[PDB]
């Protein structure tokens, strides 16, 4: 046919918050005071309208006798089974969990479409007969490593980084907003993205300001959640979570630190190093899969890159990598303008002369700076912040790394 | 093997001086012809600044009043080479009242183009073109820094070496004409170079057998691309 | 000899060109280079062989390759 | 002079400050946030499928006729064999997870169809051979065996013609003219393994002449000869290279063979675990059972640690075909194909381009011509110009590869 | 690698000898060759209180054991 | 519930009883359970180091509010060095016995134990095992060892 | 990856060992220059003195002969023996040849001393750059550079040390096509180049001019803080 | 009753141990090295031994063991 099988009959589901993300007068005003109230009134009606519902349904109803009999007809303790081939004739060959594999009939009521190998059933105990088939179901390890909330602030949160949050807007928002810049050319969009960086540069930052502002499903996986020691477990879940990412939405799939699973193919002969190389192996397989990815992003992201596998970074995998570097002397300036925002600012401080006396300090180290100059207020008993609170703090958070000058040498 | 110019190859060979041949396809391109009229030469100067100012970069140099130039690669290995040049045409002179050969010249220089290591250093980094009028008509020759000396009808070496080289077998001939090789040559280069050709981008010199003087085109090179 | 014995050679092959030429080569070696000879020979289709042949295969053992060179005049 | 706050001196921070919208605005985001969980646990929507048929086709079937397949029909186990005996079964029969038995055959059978390496149907409590069935044909091999078309002009991989006019010459003349073989007095080479860079043409130069073949082709999945059940990627590879030299002009393409490689002849074979079962199981059905054949197979892969000289003795594999780079005329080929097919202008010159690729990849080149399409995004266009490529191969080859410090240059002029 | 996880050892007898819990009653005798070499977070005194040299031995103990012998 | 187990009848799987205290294996001396080992006073000469880690740990804890008054991000990490030893323990054994707090002791080098695996799925299972005691304070010992480089 | 020797090329065709020297130039002071209609000008960003020491041997801007000016960049020790020696062969030139020294002369001096020196082993490059500006050559004021491969080259306006990108690219947008003349008017084109320091801190800047007939004059800390008023207070007037 | 073959490469060492069981008739018994490695435990040993035992209960037969460097180390 035309339309073979109208592509698994599979919804999408994706998050649910970002509920209401107008708090814009961001202080202590009568606006945010009625805004939330508003707020608090639709959730509590729609916290009745539910109720009422679950309420005033007079139903109490009677089980159709077809229905009621197969429920008893079935066992009671009902166990989850694997197609892995199929003989049409009402009986069929089935495996367990823990591989056994039965001559079983599959009765004549489990609606004969679904069956493809790999599907999931239900199985007896006596003659352990295919009951009915199981919807495509997976376990609760995938599970949680679905996003629910939508974490942080937007991109007006970062610091100046326009360079580089141009690139993935481009990657990402921009295929599945407005895909039709790509075919009046005829242009595949790109398809993995690696950023890299020094740390403490932002790179987790805009991971979480995509997750934000999104409507595609958001998947968190961090590096060494995927390593598991069943001799099998590896690869497994990399199938599976490519399936979930597949079967919903045009996705984003998150995957934080690979250096912990990818450097460089040694093949040591002992049983510890392969559970690592075949699972690195399949996920570097089931990247470029090919059958219908239908437009799974990846987003992969680690501090260091030289000590990665050379078959990742080449493109047909990744076409994007991205440098995340110390910045300059002038997106620092929006970096303070951004973390003292929410404090009371004492007008002494000229916070260009800490810009200026310095070149290599990071966001995180600006975060602490402005930590750490309130509770040196705190420490003198004051609220607002003088410029001294930031001279001590620059000289206590700064000086633990700092090693290694040829002052005098050069000039 | 190699790390070394003491030191053979299992098969030949350098290993050091082919490393050299290397350093020359980084420069910029470089095109002369021989032609009965005389010999005509073009450059590419590949200017960076505008601040930076263009007669600095020298690419034509003038050896003696009937013999031109042509360099790529290192600058700095040219600069000693042009400085000889200059010398051992004015030491023959000094002997004999006549003028040194373009032929005789270059044999002068490639006679230090293999000293490297052949005292009792590296090779150097630059390849060039000699253009002049002796008394056997208009000469082009072309060097290497292994010293292989040869004489050449039209050459283009530096970058694009290999492109020009394709293009340039396809129009010339023995009975060209100097105004004709000129503009035959300059097609080659707007084909090759990445810029927009412009009276900034590349610079001439022409040698004749009664014009010794001028191997140069002064803002009459306006006039020629014009003539496209 | 013995193992260009089962294709198809031209009857003009000079073992002492064959003898010398070899250096350092086992029998291995010199049972690949009649075998690298006759697969030559039908890269251009041409039904016989050639001592160039063998020279062919020489290069083709150890993965030699040669050109103009620019030192040597 | 370093002073701590004392309780009262707690009480002048917490009152200061809008005192009179501070908890105000602060618990309904408390609550708030209350609520929203407690929506959720209100809701808990979730319901199951089960995956149940329509009541029109199952009722009569939900009748004594399920019963009839519960009572009657039987529960039965599927192994392989090892063996047999003559004059009496006295069968060897591996479960391969439970242990293997020594069993017989039940009395509904003939004892002729009950030969080695077979699906059976087996007892619960006496183990018995109750059906010989099939060994699952086929979708161990036509699911790979695809026989399909493949999207790959021949036009596609050009610039490196002499690699492909050796696998032309070593593929296609003994499959098509085995006759000036024999009016030569030769027989066909039957051994080539691939290497060489990633992203060279590895994968294109198999799918052009499995575009090119009008004929049986294999592609074979490096990670899916390693099987997670000790004793299973062996069996595999039994019921591949048996069904596959049934049916005769066919081709089988291995592929990322690190895997399932390494050098076994040499230092190392000291690994033994469901990999060896694999890679010894195939060695042995690669000779042996192979003789002048017709099907020819072809490995590739990126590392060249892992070649077997036992593979590398003749009779397995015979030449190393390797890929290189194009020279410029094989890149400038290259650049007009994956350019062909977009929005372009009709006046760039794409020898420039490949001056400025000295050492890339068609991987490269690729990724190059969809960079400079995203260049033409940023701005309004709709074609692409010179200089939208100029950017490109600045953004990709002059930024990661191997040549930076671009402004100290000054020697070469 | 592995070398590592001797210096983990060490790390891990530091613990138990001096952590939170300090376990009563347990006495260690250690007993070394040249012990220049090791650890000087081995060597403070609350975790290896006693320092002992052995001499070798001098006159008025070769006597001892001229004695205890013969 | 999330992780929740229940208890199951062996013969007919049929839910016996929801169990309560999701798993926790292996987190015996993650909090400890006897706290007096030595006080706050017996230390002496180290006044201005307790005065940092007291505005660190009981401050964010016994008054949140200050900080979000103030408009900054409360701090969670203390790094402790001092090379010879010179109470890096005391000072931690005196906020375990004066903090009224959940108080894990985790002495690193026992998340390696042999497995691929199950050496880091602990540390996921050990800070959801400090989120359920929601306030907590978790210690190192001697990170010289994990945590290298 | 062999860089551990002078004399060997790379394979793809480098001298590792003379690129590494100029990294070491980018951890020195940054310098400018311009040329003027009449009179040149040069700015140095001098650093922080350490409060207890004398700072009249800290030179880092000075004379060969009494009409060509110097400004270098790299480290104090080998910077010392160029200037020493070039001290010597622009004095040695006007006793062999009694003209004054061309600045066009001098500079292929030093390239050519840091030339020879580049070529053998056991003779470690000279990691120092330097500017040469002066109006000598009759009345025509010009400006070189050079470089630690030993390239002397001719520039307009020049910027050098940590960070003298940003300067280049801020001199091609603000150098005009309208030759400065008054050349008050010049030096504020510096000072507000030199503003664009990596700290501009105002007070850290030493500016030296030569009016083509003079000597040199180093400018001092009270007329040069009456340039820096007058560059916020026309900035003002922009907005 | 142990004499060993050795030489720089083969097509001598095989080919020799070819040449010698060709005409020496009393019960030829092949044996690889490799064939012995298997993913079995100890059957390595155990085709050692019985194939060893065999070869002793044939009269005239002596034993052949190719690239017995293998695991000669
Ligand atoms: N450019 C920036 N603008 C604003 N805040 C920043 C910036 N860079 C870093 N920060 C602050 O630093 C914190 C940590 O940044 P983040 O962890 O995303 O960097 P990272 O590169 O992911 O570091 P790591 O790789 O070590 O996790 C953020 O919470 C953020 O508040
Ligand atoms: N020589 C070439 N001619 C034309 N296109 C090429 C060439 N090399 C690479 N390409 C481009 O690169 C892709 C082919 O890469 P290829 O399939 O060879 O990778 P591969 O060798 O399978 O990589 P790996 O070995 O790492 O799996 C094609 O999409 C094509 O666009
Ligand atoms: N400043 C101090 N005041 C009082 N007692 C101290 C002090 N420093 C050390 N001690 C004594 O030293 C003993 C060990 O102290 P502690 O366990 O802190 O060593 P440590 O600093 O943990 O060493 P390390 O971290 O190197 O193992 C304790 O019994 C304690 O009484
Ligand atoms: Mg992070
Ligand atoms: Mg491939
Ligand atoms: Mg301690």
């Amino acid at each position: 046919p035309t339309r073979v099988g109208k592509k698994k009959k599979k919804t999408k589901g994706p998050d649910a918050a970002s509920k209401l993300p107008l708090v814009t007068p961001h202080t202590q005003c009568r606006l945010k005071l009625l805004k939330l109230e508003r707020i608090k009134d639709y959730l509590l009606m729609e916290e009745e309208f539910i109720r009422n519902q679950e309420q005033m349904k007079p139903l109490e109803e009677k089980q159709e006798e077809e229905r009621s009999k197969v429920d008893d007809l079935r066992g009671t303790p009902m166990s989850v089974g694997t197609l892995e081939e199929i003989i049409d004739d009402n009986h069929a060959i089935v495996s367990t969990s823990v591989g056994s594999e039965h001559y079983v009939s599959i009765l004549s009521f489990v609606d004969k479409d679904l069956l493809e190998p790999g599907c999931s059933v239900l199985l007896n105990h006596k003659v352990h007969a295919v009951i009915g088939v199981l919807m495509d179901d997976t376990d609760p390890l995938v599970t949680v490593m679905k996003v629910e909330k939508a974490p942080q602030e937007t991109y007006a949160d970062i610091g100046g980084l326009d360079n580089q949050i141009q690139e993935i807007k481009e990657s990402v928002e921009l295929p599945l907003t407005h895909p039709e810049y790509y075919e009046e050319m005829g242009i595949k969009p790109p398809k993995g993205v690696i950023l890299y960086g020094p740390p403490g540069t932002g790179k987790t930052l805009l991971a979480k300001a995509v997750a934000n502002q999104t409507s595609a499903t958001f998947l968190r996986v961090v590096g060494s959640e995927l390593i598991q020691k069943y001799l099998g477990d590896g690869p497994k879940l990399v199938r599976e979570l490519f399936r979930v990412a597949e079967e919903h939405a045009p996705s984003i799939v998150f995957i934080d630190e690979i250096d912990a699973i990818g450097t460089k193919r040694y093949d040591s002969n002992s049983g510890g190093e392969r559970e690592i190389q075949r699972t690195m192996l399949e996920l570097l397989n089931q990247l470029d899969g090919f059958d219908s990815r239908g437009d799974v992003k990846v987003i992969m992201a680690t501090n260091r890159i030289e000590t990665l596998d050379p078959a990742l970074i080449r493109p047909g995998r990744i076409d994007r990598k991205i440098e995340f570097p110390l910045p300059d002397e002038k997106t620092k300036k929006r970096i303070f303008q951004i973390h003292t925002s929410r404090m009371t600012l004492a007008d002494d401080v000229t916070l260009d002369d800490l810009i200026m006396a310095k070149d290599d300090l990071s966001g995180a180290d600006i975060k602490a700076i402005c930590t750490e100059a309130g509770l040196m207020a705190l420490r003198e008993r004051r609220m607002k912040v003088t410029n001294e609170d930031f001279k001590k703090s620059k000289e206590n958070v700064l000086y633990k790394k700092q090693e290694g000058t040829p002052e005098g040498l050069y000039l | 093997y190699d790390r070394g110019v003491n030191t053979f190859s299992p098969e030949g060979r350098l290993f050091q001086v082919e490393y050299a041949i290397e350093a020359i396809k980084l420069g910029s391109t470089a095109i002369g012809i021989q032609t009965s009229e005389g010999v005509c030469l073009a450059v590419e100067k590949r200017i960076t600044s505008p601040l930076m100012e263009p007669s600095s970069i020298e690419k034509i140099v003038e050896i003696d009043a009937h013999i031109g130039c042509a360099m790529s690669g290192l600058i700095a290995d040219a600069k000693t080479l042009i400085d000889k040049a200059r010398v051992e045409t004015q030491n023959h002179w000094f002997t004999y009242n006549e003028t040194m050969t373009v032929e005789s010249v270059t044999q002068a220089v490639s006679n230090l183009a293999l000293q490297f290591g052949e005292e009792d250093s590296r090779p150097f980094g630059v390849a060039l073109l000699f253009g002049g009028v002796d008394e056997k008509g208009p000469q082009l020759f072309h060097m290497d820094p292994s010293g292989t000396f040869v004489q050449c009808d039209a050459r283009a070496i530096g970058s694009a070496s290999e492109g020009a080289q394709s293009s340039l077998q396809e129009v010339y001939h023995k009975s060209m004409t100097l105004k004709e090789a000129i503009k035959s040559s300059l097609i080659i280069l707007k084909q090759v170079m990445e810029e927009k050709l412009n009276a900034t981008n590349i610079e001439l010199a022409t040698v004749q057998p009664g014009q010794n003087f001028h191997m140069f085109t002064k803002e009459e090179l306006e006039e020629v691309i014009k003539d496209i | 000899q013995i193992h260009s014995r089962k294709m198809n050679v031209s009857p003009d092959v000079n073992y002492e060109e064959l003898a010398r030429c070899t250096d350092d080569f086992n029998g291995a070696q010199c049972k690949a280079v009649c075998v690298e000879a006759g697969m030559i020979a039908l890269r251009r289709g041409a039904t016989e062989l050639t001592h160039e042949d063998y020279m062919e295969g020489i290069l083709e053992v150890q993965a030699k390759k040669k050109a103009n060179l620019q030192y040597y005049a | 002079p370093i002073r701590a706050l004392d309780e009262g001196d707690i009480a002048l921070l917490k009152t200061y400050g809008q005192s009179t919208y501070s908890r105000q605005i602060k618990q309904v985001e408390d609550d708030i946030q209350q609520l929203l969980k407690k929506i959720n646990e209100l809701t808990g929507i979730k319901e199951s499928d089960t995956g149940l048929a329509p009541p029109a086709l199952w009722d009569l079937a939900a009748d004594k006729q399920t019963l009839q397949s519960e009572q009657p029909l039987q529960v039965a186990r599927c192994t392989k064999i090892i063996n047999a005996d003559s004059e009496d079964p006295k069968y060897i029969i591996n479960v391969k997870q439970f242990a293997k038995f020594v069993v017989d055959l039940s009395d509904q059978v003939a004892p002729t169809d009950i030969e080695e390496g077979m699906r059976v149907g087996v007892d619960r409590n006496k183990y018995q051979i109750h059906i010989p069935l099939p060994p699952k044909i086929d979708p161990t091999v036509t699911m790979m065996q695809v026989e399909e078309k493949p999207d790959v002009t021949y036009s596609d991989v050009g610039g490196c013609k002499e690699q492909i006019e050796k696998l032309r010459e070593v593929v296609e003349t003994p499959l098509l003219h085995p006759e000036r073989f024999v009016n030569l007095g030769i027989e066909p080479p039957k051994g080539v393994l691939l290497f060489g860079p990633p992203g060279t043409g590895k994968t294109l130069c198999a799918r052009a002449v499995a575009n090119r073949t009008d004929a049986c082709f294999i592609r074979v999945i490096g990670s899916e000869l390693v099987q997670k059940y000790v004793g299973e990627g062996a069996r595999m590879v039994r019921e591949l290279f048996e069904m596959a030299r049934t049916k005769k002009a066919c081709l089988i393409f291995f592929d990322e063979i690190d895997a399932i490689g390494g050098a076994r002849f040499d230092d190392g074979a000291g690994g033994d675990n469901e990999v060896q079962r694999t890679m010894l199981e195939l060695i042995n059905q690669l000779d042996g059972f192979d003789p002048r054949g017709n099907i020819k197979v072809l490995m590739a892969t990126n590392r060249p640690d892992t070649l077997d000289p036992a593979l590398m003795r003749p009779g397995r594999l015979d030449r190393k075909i390797e890929f290189s780079l194009p020279d410029l005329e094989g890149r400038t080929h290259i650049f007009k194909i994956h350019a062909r097919s977009m929005s372009v202008e009709r006046d760039i010159r794409f020898e420039l381009l490949a001056r400025l690729c000295p050492n890339s990849t068609g991987a490269e080149i690729r990724s190059v011509c969809t960079e400079a399409g995203m260049f033409a995004i940023r701005a309004r266009r709709k074609i692409a110009t010179e200089k939208d490529f100029l950017e490109a191969v600045n953004k990709v080859i002059k930024s990661y590869a191997k040549f930076s410090a671009t402004p100290r240059y000054m020697t070469y002029n | 690698g592995a070398d590592r996880e001797v210096q983990r050892i060490l790390l891990e007898l530091l613990n138990q000898m001096d952590g939170f819990d300090q376990n009563v009653n347990v006495k260690v005798i250690m007993a070394t060759n040249r012990a220049d070499t090791l650890d000087p977070a081995l060597l403070r005194p609350g975790r290896l209180d006693r320092k002992i040299e052995f001499p070798l031995p001098d006159r008025r103990q070769k006597r001892l054991i001229f004695s205890t012998i013969t | 519930t999330p992780n929740c187990r229940v208890a199951l009848r062996n013969d007919s799987y049929t839910l016996h009883k929801i169990l309560p205290n999701k798993v926790d294996p292996l987190v015996s001396l993650m909090m400890v359970e006897k706290v007096p080992d030595s006080t706050y006073e017996m230390i002496g000469g180290l006044d201005k180091q307790i005065k940092e880690i007291k505005e660190v740990i009981e401050l964010p804890v016994k008054h949140p509010e200050l900080f979000e008054a103030l408009g900054i991000a409360q701090p969670k990490g203390v790094l402790l060095y001092g090379p010879p030893g010179t109470g890096k323990t005391l000072l931690a054994r005196a906020v375990a016995h004066h903090t009224d707090c959940t108080f894990i002791r985790v002495s690193g080098s026992e998340l390696v134990q042999k497995f691929i695996g199950e050496g880091a799925r602990m540390v996921r299972e050990l800070f959801v095992m400090a989120r359920e005691h929601a306030p907590s304070i978790i210690f190192m010992d001697e990170i010289d060892s994990i945590g290298s480089s | 990856s062999y860089d551990r020797a002078i004399t060997v090329f790379s394979p793809d065709g480098h001298l590792f060992q003379v690129e590494y020297a100029q990294e070491a130039v980018k951890k020195g002071s940054t310098a400018v220059g311009v040329r003027g209609r009449d009179i040149v000008v040069l700015g140095v960003e001098k650093k922080s003195v350490a409060k207890l020491q004398d700072e009249r041997t800290v030179r880092k801007i000075c004379a060969l002969d009494d009409n060509v000016c110097m400004a270098f960049a790299g480290l104090t020790a080998d910077a010392r023996i160029v200037i020493n020696r070039a001290r010597v062969e622009c004095q040695s030139h006007r006793l062999t040849v009694e003209d004054p020294v061309t600045v066009e002369y001098i500079t292929r001096y030093i390239a050519s001393l840091k030339q020879r020196y580049t070529q053998s082993n056991g003779r470690r490059p000279f990691g120092i750059s330097a500017l040469i500006v002066g109006f000598d050559f009759d009345g025509t004021p010009r400006l070189y550079q050079t470089d630690p491969s030993g390239t002397y080259h001719a520039w307009k306006a020049n910027a050098i040390g940590r960070g003298a990108k940003s300067v280049r690219e801020f001199l091609e947008k603000n150098y005009t096509d309208e030759a400065i003349e008054t050349d008050d008017l010049t030096i504020k084109l510096v000072i507000k180049a030199l503003l664009e320091v990596v700290q501009s801190g105002g007070k850290n800047i030493e500016l030296a001019v030569m009016r083509r007939d003079q000597s040199l004059k180093i400018l001092n800390p009270e007329e040069i803080e009456k340039y820096v008023a007058e560059i916020e207070k026309e900035k003002e007037e922009n907005e | 009753k142990g004499v060993l073959m050795y030489g720089p490469p083969g097509t001598g060492k095989t080919l020799l141990a070819r040449a010698c069981a060709a005409q020496t008739k009393a019960t030829f018994l092949k044996l690889a090295g490799p064939q012995l490695v298997q993913m079995f435990i100890g059957d390595g040993a155990k085709l050692v031994r019985d194939a060893f035992a065999l070869a002793k209960e044939k009269a005239p037969s002596i034993i052949f063991i190719d690239e017995l460097d293998a695991i000669g180390t």
